[PDB]
RNA sequence: ACCUCGGAGCAGAACCCAACCUCCGAGCAGUACAUGCUAAGACUUCACCAGUCAAAGCGAACCUCAAUUGAUCCA
RNA sequence: AGAGUGUAGCUUAAAAGCACCCAACUUACACUUAGGAGAUUCAAUUGACGCUCUGA
């Protein structure tokens, strides 16, 4: 299957870019970051890619999710690891085009 | 002439400038997370035991225009802080403010049951029939 | 069919059971934590 | 191996052997809010952040909120969800009570205390008001991060403020186009008595904004200071130019802020008009760039690229014929 | 099972696609695009391609 | 009995690797008919063949999950 | 008689957040939507009005 990570913390990523493939969602997207049909995490902007944990709020339409967090105890909050591309360049600049 | 002296590269450091214009980035993952961060400005609404309060915040987190019927200036005009009534005043109310601020485009990201709430409907068309619009445009690429 | 003034009785009618109810709720609680 | 925690793992308070005895999330609205108190809440490991980073005024609230109450009508139009607020009354109430502090965060969020003071804020006390005069009949007014086109700026504007010297300066923040860091001043009235100011000392002239063509959007910033004593002070853009920070540097033993009002300005014809007719120079048009699309270095064999690879490396699309 | 049948675009252009349809259905009516039309247009079955 | 494909023993934690063996499954079905066209950048079963993900754009609206398959020639 | 003293039920909240209740959906609960009530004991940090403990 060869899945797993492609591009680890701290590594350059250049738009559209695989960052990690795999058949269950272990990391999860976070900014500038897409997903793709089969889990595919790859980079929607150009940057550095990082690692973080973050609390897990699944989609309210998401009925598992909704369910398994509902049964959870009044304290309990979810954490999952979430890969995000820290951009970069700008957008771009504003340059003199003529003076007119 | 020396006033024709140009740097070749503008610099515009407002921090609204290329959200204005459109060409802002905006954090489009967190797909598997709710809510989504792909905006610039969104609309928040916390309905508490007692009060009713909503806020318009930049991406980044910064809280932008506050409208907290926890004040004075607006709990002062209206029966309860927790009704129908309540909801689409502060509505109205950051409406005006939005506009005085300069935030005419939105995002707002209720639950379902949110949404199905008349309460929500009322605020969201006092924030429309003010002004503010409650759908961002689309990045220019 | 109904009219206004019905209608305000008896959301005046809840407001009055609201608060009724609630001191009994709160007196069988202090009754039960004596 | 395993490498103990650098802190409290989260959910450690809470486990306990007692799960059925312990409340749980009955509704998914308390878990979002939980989740957003953690997210806040500062962690020891990698997070987005990290990266991505009187008692009679009680008395009288409390009488008027009950004298609110006891009118029935009130209570019937809320109750019949058709009651309403007056949004003037609303407006003059937050600007006298806490209306500088949301002044103060939307100064703070369009960035001018870090640009115009380094860093350095305050609170404007002064509920400021100024108004350009459009046409006769009306005159647009200047929020605190407000739209006003440069057209509607071309004349000096009305300004009015309860209260009694005074220094009004106007700066565009961004509106300079030489070096990044200064601003041009626009117009400065010094010394004002009291409300009125037609009686302030003009020291430099009034300018009209003027935004560059698709230079974006430039925030001009109405700065007022209270004023102990007077002091005397010190069409052309290296006079124009200046710093705030270092300027109130000058003056901050007699002078504090304690008014603020800023707008947005575009580009407009009467920019056209500003840089043509009285600055007499030609006017400076810019554009967006972005950078160039990035390609991977080509590769004698694109193996399993399509046909349109080698297009992705040509620069002219015109055909070439080399010697022949 | 299923079949692979010929949806014809009813726009009068030759344009076609393979849709699948259980062979005890009814014969196929669609909404289909048109790219030489460029619009959504009727499509109807033809014949049978082949049964899968 | 088996020959292709998917999953577990099975690599304790990037990837790949335990063949032979113990087994359990697939040679589909359901929906839809934009399941349209295009296109940066990437992944890839250790070759190739083949197989995957996909920004932006045009045009529209406002796939599903383990495998579920087969090249050239030729009809 | 002495000590601790003191925000509606809880708050190293400063008039807020949790709590709490009914109306509808639920057999029911829960969720959700609509609504509901609520306090800084009295006088100038201090004294005295109410509660708990120590005694008779
Ligand atoms: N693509 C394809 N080619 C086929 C198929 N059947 C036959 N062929 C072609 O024909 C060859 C096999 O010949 P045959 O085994 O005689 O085919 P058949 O259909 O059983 O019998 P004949 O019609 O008498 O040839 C293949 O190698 C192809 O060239 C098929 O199902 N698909
Ligand atoms: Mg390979």
């Amino acid at each position: 299957r060869r899945q797993g990570i492609k591009k680890m913390e701290g590594h350059y990523v250049h738009a559209g870019n695989i960052i990690a493939t795999q058949r269950h969602f272990r990391w999860h997207p976070g900014a500038h970051v897409g997903v793709g049909k089969n889990k595919c995490l790859y980079a929607l902007e150009e940057g550095i890619v990082r690692y973080t944990k973050e609390v897990y709020v699944p989609h309210p339409r998401n009925t598992e999710a909704v369910d398994l967090i509902t049964r959870l105890p009044k304290g309990a909050v979810l954490y999952k690891t979430f890969v995000h591309v820290v951009p970069a360049k700008p957008e771009g600049t504003f340059k003199l085009v003529a003076m007119l | 002439v020396e006033n024709e002296a140009v740097a070749p590269e503008f610099t515009n450091r407002n921090p609204r400038n290329l959200e204005l214009l459109s060409v802002a980035r905006k954090e489009r993952g967190w797909r598997t997370v709710f809510p989504s961060r792909e905006f610039w400005h969104r609309l928040r609404v916390i309905r508490t035991q007692h009060h009713v309060e909503a806020l318009v915040e930049h991406q980044n987190g910064k809280v932008v225009v506050s409208a907290s019927t926890r004040e004075w200036a607006i709990k002062k005009h209206l029966y309860s802080t927790r009704n129908v009534v309540a909801c689409e005043s502060i509505g109205r109310v950051l409406a005006q403010r939005c506009l005085e601020a300069g935030i005419n485009f939105m995002v707002y990201q209720p639950t379902p049951w949110e949404a199905a709430s008349d309460s929500m409907k009322r605020l969201q068309s006092a924030m429309t029939e003010g002004g503010v619009v409650l759908r961002e445009p689309q990045r220019i690429y | 069919e109904l009219t206004f003034e019905e209608t305000e009785r008896r959301a005046l009618l809840l407001k009055k059971w609201s608060l009724y109810k609630q001191q009994e709720r709160k007196m069988e609680r202090d009754t039960i934590r004596a | 191996r395993r490498t103990p925690p650098l802190g409290p793992m989260p959910n450690s308070d809470i486990d306990l052997s007692n799960l059925e005895r312990l409340e749980k999330y009955r509704s998914f609205d308390r878990y979002r809010r939980r989740a957003e108190q953690e997210a806040q809440a500062p962690h020891w490991w990698r997070t987005y952040r990290e990266y991505f980073g009187r008692t009679q005024q009680l008395l009288e609230r409390k009488q008027a909120i009950q004298e609110l109450r006891a009118n029935v009508e009130e209570e019937r139009a809320a109750r019949l969800r058709t009651a309403s607020v007056p949004l003037d009354a609303v407006r003059a109430e937050w600007e006298r009570t806490c209306g500088p502090y949301h002044k103060q965060r939307l100064a703070e969020y369009y960035g001018l205390y870090r640009d115009l003071f380094h860093g350095a804020t305050f609170v404007p006390r002064v509920p400021l008001h100024v108004a350009y005069a459009v046409g006769e009949d009306d005159l647009m007014p200047v929020y605190c991060g407000n739209e006003v086109t440069p057209t509607e700026a071309a004349q000096a504007p009305e300004v009015t403020y309860e209260a009694e010297l005074w220094t009004l300066l106007l700066t565009s923040l961004d509106g300079h186009l030489l070096e990044p860091d200064a601003e041009y001043l626009h117009w400065l009235l010094t010394n004002i008595p009291g409300n009125r100011v037609a009686e302030g000392q003009v020291t430099c002239p009034y300018l009209p904004p003027f935004p560059a063509r698709g230079s974006g959007i430039h925030r001009l910033a109405f700065l007022l200071f209270k004023q102990d004593q007077p002091i005397d002070f010190s069409y052309q853009l290296a006079q124009r130019t200046f710093r705030t920070f270092d300027f109130y540097k000058k003056h901050q033993e007699t002078m504090t802020p304690a008014g603020l009002s800023f707008f947005q300005c575009r580009w407009d014809d009467s920019v056209t008009y500003i840089f043509h007719q009285l600055l007499d120079m030609r006017e400076p048009v810019f554009e967006f760039v972005r950078p160039p699309p990035y390609h991977p270095k080509q590769k004698r064999f694109p193996h399993r690229q399509p046909l349109r690879y080698l297009d992705r490396y040509r620069d002219s699309h015109e055909p070439t014929y080399g010697i022949y | 099972k299923n079949i692979l049948v010929r949806m014809v675009s009813e726009a009068g252009t030759g344009f076609c696609f393979n849709t699948k349809r259980n062979r005890l259905r009814e014969k196929l009516t669609l909404l289909h695009y048109d790219p030489v039309v460029k619009q959504r247009v009727l499509f109807v079955e033809k014949k049978k391609i082949r049964s899968l």
